[PDB]
RNA sequence: AAGCUCGUAUCAGUUUUAUGAGGUAAAGCGAAUGAUUAGAGGUUCCGGGGUCUUGACCUAUUCUCAAACUUUAAAUAUGUAAGAAGUCCUUGUUACUUAAUUGAACGUGGACAUUUGAAUGAAGAGCUUUUAGUGGGCCAUUUUUGGUAAGC
RNA sequence: GAGAACAGAAAUCUCCAGUAGAACAAAAGGGUAAAAGCCCCCUUGAUUUUGAUUUUCAGUGUGAAUACAAACCAUGAAAGU
RNA sequence: GGUUGCGGCCAUAUCUACCAGAAAGCACCGUUUCCCGUCCGAUCAACUGUAGUUAAGCUGGUAAGAGCCUGACCGAGUAGUGUAGUGGGUGACCAUACGCGAAACUCAGGUGCUGCAAUCU
């Protein structure tokens, strides 16, 4: 019985580690502008640490929401550099999943030798239509077990599209 | 979780476990001074729920809150309004209803008439010399969030507009800008008669005749056009205040009937006897 | 040095009850409090506004006063060898009606309706209180109640 | 008791052996150990026992205590 | 010491009845926090030796504790009430308060006498002025702090 | 706890569990979860006039604190504060 | 009796794991011209009730369930304690007389009640 209940793209997010601040992030938060159409915001240090070489409140990340059909659009051109295949980890016990990337160029950009070159963080979020009652301000709830998503149900999910495999 | 976990757990109240009341506003809203004793304070309670508009004046007591006037959105169809029971035109009509219905029930109807000449200007209903004050009543939101052009102070026009007295500020009407300190009369006008659903009417029918049939469905199969909305929620507005009395809806059946045909799909507790006969035949299974 | 301040030797006095902290539940404020009227005081600890000195923890006293958010008591309070009035303002969620006199308003109730009851037919109306009289004689059977002969025990241990 | 007996001239003041009526270290009398150990509701974990109760789910308290 | 106003009158180092307040004695640790003995069953791409042990946490148990820990919680002490300045019925004042003669406070007039609202007692109760000496204390039972202890 | 290029016990991102085991300038004890904590917006009531009350107490002072009245203001849709 | 709005007491109401739910209601759900708010119409705002679904929320039932609540000559008149003696004992402490009287433990039962308004085979 699955009249509804069928898995869903919830976001998915573009996340660069910057070491640094300064014109460094700047390039790096330049890619995300055109990459996913969305300015993105940047995120500070939580408390300093003197062996990565960052400060308190320094500024260092940056990161991106994209939701939509467009989210499957950059999903899909990310999943070219891995030729569709992921581990038999990558899948978290919550039912999502995310994956690396070392170079931006590869995904249809120009080199640019005025930005640079970056890797990403991808991560995709998974849910089922009804997950507004977590989400309301009014008579919030939570989503019972067999509406739930997991880690079976993603790979499964992952398998029947884009024909695609999981490793060891 | 563990039993030392729940053993000293503290429930929260169960209105705020099922996260429809909010008790910090809820004491500010009902507490009256303690030098006017049992002088009630009533809310103008104002609810949304989908395809669904709620109205009514509460007071409380140690028993339980009292309800003195309601008003449903669903009640609008007796007085000409069928389609859009829950836009800001609605808001607004059944913001006026209940406000002429409880000025008739406590007999103060032939004073405060209210505006029977609604143009989008922002005022307050005044007191009459040497005579009774108006109806004094507090606008309850609950849960709502409070933004500019929001449904909810569309409902509070038509109780200010029906003669009640609700004390409050037109920053938070549609056409107000926050650049300059004044409120546009002639944009708060349209969205009284729905003028934002006209616009969207005629603009939908000229760059996309789909979506236009897929919306709007009721518009088309009873004949009313972009510019027969506006005029049904004049006519609307004379017919509530010509007959703001309450009619209730006749029941097909009795309580009993309906009683008796609810008893069939309940499920009924076991008692001690069969609940140890459980436990005992799963024994000799397992 | 010593210390002697306002709130001081109130650790306990002031906690909330187990599993009872949070928010005032709202018939608090919803009762009506009116000159005359017999009232006794427990601080709540979680509203630090009008709050009661530890001395008057559970003292009981009179209305005197009525304001928005609070109510005068007046208590007597003994200073060496005589009693002197002190006023208290304090808010109301550290005042309830006090029951001292809600069960004596009922036999005030009860004996004017005995008193017109019997005055069509008996004199001796008798509303007065009396204490525990000593009990009257009575008959006490052994059918089916034979006294049963029970003996000290002997000592043992059973550690 | 010999042992326990020659531990007592260490210590200050007066003590007593007593000869316990428990079977070892519980708190149950020999008889009410016997009945419990025979109908097994009696289960060894280390040094001490764990006994089988009327309460509880029947889930954990049947793939314990199999015997009874 | 001088009295003064009055005299059945209210009062009481007391009990009873109704109704509050408290966190000490005790108790508790397979209840929170903090100590603390012993095994047992499990857990690792996440300690270290060795091809399998010792430490770590997990779960179910076990021994023993707290002036500055605690769910529970006495005994003794402790607040208030037990009527005439009371109760009830009717309706007058106001610039306060109420959507409103709605309410609040204070009153007019009417109805109910001392089994008139528990017990016991009461060299009567209430009140004022003025001034002496004193402001080194010590002992006993019980509770209790410092100290090995002390006629400390 | 389960996951994500460089990335590791600690950088950033996502979900789940989470009665407060956090935080609230300072000593400690109370208090607090759609807040009294975190972030954002607007502000000066940390204002004017003179009384009453609580604590230490002789029912003196000083310090601190509580509830009002009469003004003028802030904030909020509003009750309110 | 079901359901919704507003509540009162604030776990008999919570928590864990499962099953069920006619009618209506609630809800998920569809859209982005307009008021409005975001990195993201996810949250918030508006529009439609039309395209869909009881999958979840929600409600009820089930469990020698955990927790919670109530009671018991269950433990126990035990621990502790007011008062008394030219009582016992080197002492530490203890017994008796006239009174008050716990907690843990054990067992049994219970698993929300209810006020105002509206609505429904
Ligand atoms: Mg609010
Ligand atoms: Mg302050
Ligand atoms: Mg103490
Ligand atoms: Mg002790
Ligand atoms: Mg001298
Ligand atoms: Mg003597």
């Amino acid at each position: 019985q699955n009249p509804m209940r069928d898995l869903k793209i919830e976001k998915l997010v573009l996340n660069i580690s910057v070491g640094e601040s300064g014109d460094r992030l700047t390039r790096a938060s330049k890619v995300l502008e055109q990459l996913s159409g969305q300015t993105p915001v940047q995120s500070k240090a939580r408390y300093t640490v003197r062996t990565f070489g960052i400060r308190r409140n320094e500024k260092i990340a940056v990161h991106v929401t994209v939701r939509g059909p467009k989210a499957e659009e950059i999903l899909e051109r990310g999943l070219k550099v891995k030729e569709y295949q992921l581990r038999d980890r990558n899948f978290s016990a919550t039912g999502n999943f995310g994956f690396g990337i070392d170079e931006h160029i590869d995904l249809g950009i120009k080199y640019d030798p005025s930005i640079g070159i970056f890797g990403m963080d991808f991560y995709v979020v998974m849910n089922r239509p009804g997950a507004r009652v977590t989400r309301r301000k009014r008579c919030k709830g939570t989503v019972g077990n067999s509406h739930k998503t997991t880690k079976e149900d993603t790979v499964s999910w992952f398998k029947q599209k884009y024909d695609a495999d999981v490793l060891d | 979780k563990s039993s030392a976990y729940s053993s000293r757990f503290q429930t929260p109240f169960r209105r705020r476990r099922e996260g429809k009341t909010d008790y910090y506003q809820r004491k500010r809203l009902v507490t009256q001074h303690k030098a006017k004793y049992n002088t009630p304070k009533y809310r103008l309670v104002v609810r949304f729920t989908n395809k669904d508009i709620i109205c009514q004046i509460i007071s409380s007591t140690i028993t339980g809150d009292v309800v003195l006037a309601a008003a449903y959105s669903h009640e609008l169809p007796r007085y000409g309004i069928t389609h859009g029971l829950t836009n800001w035109a609605a808001a607004y009509a059944t913001g006026l209803l209940i406000a002429r219905r409880t000025l008739q029930k406590l007999g103060l109807d032939e004073t405060y008439k209210g505006v029977e000449e609604v143009e989008g200007e922002y005022e307050l209903t005044e007191a009459v010399e040497d005579g009774p004050r108006p109806f004094k009543v507090f606008l309850d939101i609950g849960l709502q969030r409070t933004t500019t052009g929001a449904r909810v102070f569309g409902a509070l026009k038509g109780a200010s507009d029906g003669g009640l007295y609700v004390p409050h500020s037109e920053n938070r009407f549609p056409g107000w800008d926050f650049e300059t300190e004044e409120i546009d009369p002639e944009l708060l006008r349209s969205y009284i008669f729905g003028g934002h659903v006209s616009q969207y009417m005629e603009e939908l029918a000229d760059d996309d005749e789909e979506r236009f049939s897929e919306l709007f469905k009721g518009y088309l199969a009873d004949d009313i056009d972009a510019d027969s909305l506006e005029d049904i929620y004049t006519s609307a507005h004379e017919a509530i205040r010509a007959d703001p009395a309450f009619k209730p809806t006749e029941k097909k059946f009795t309580k009993e009937q309906y009683a008796a045909e609810s008893k069939k799909y309940r499920q009924t507790k076991l008692s001690k006897e069969e609940r140890a006969a459980r436990v005992a035949a799963k024994i000799a299974a397992l | 040095g010593k210390s002697h301040g306002y709130r001081s030797r109130t650790r306990y006095m002031f906690q909330r009850d187990f599993r009872k902290h949070g928010a005032v539940h709202l018939s608090t404020y919803l009762k009506v409090y009116k000159v005359g009227d017999i009232v006794d005081i427990k601080a709540n600890g979680s509203i630090q506004k009008g709050m009661p000195h530890k001395f008057y923890q559970g003292k009981t006293g009179v209305v005197y006063n009525v304001t928005k958010s609070s109510v005068g008591v007046i208590i007597n309070k003994m200073v060496g060898n005589r009693y002197l009035e002190k006023r208290l303002n304090l808010r109301v969620e550290h005042i309830k009606h006090s029951k001292c006199r809600q069960e004596f308003l009922e036999r005030v109730k009860a004996n004017a309706a005995k008193r017109a009851e019997a005055k069509a037919q008996g004199v001796a109306v008798q509303l007065k209180r009396q204490p525990a009289q000593p009990r009257e004689s009575r008959i006490v059977s052994t059918e089916g109640n034979v006294p049963q002969t029970l003996a000290p025990v002997p000592y043992e241990t059973f550690i | 008791v010999e042992g326990l007996r020659r531990a007592r001239y260490k210590f200050p003041g007066q003590q007593k052996i007593i000869l316990s009526k428990k079977w070892g270290f519980t708190n149950l009398d020999r008889p009410e150990y016997l009945k419990k150990r025979e109908a097994g509701e009696v289960k060894d974990d280390g040094a001490f026992v764990k006994f089988l109760s009327k309460k509880g789910s029947l889930e954990n308290n049947i793939r314990e205590f199999p015997e009874y």
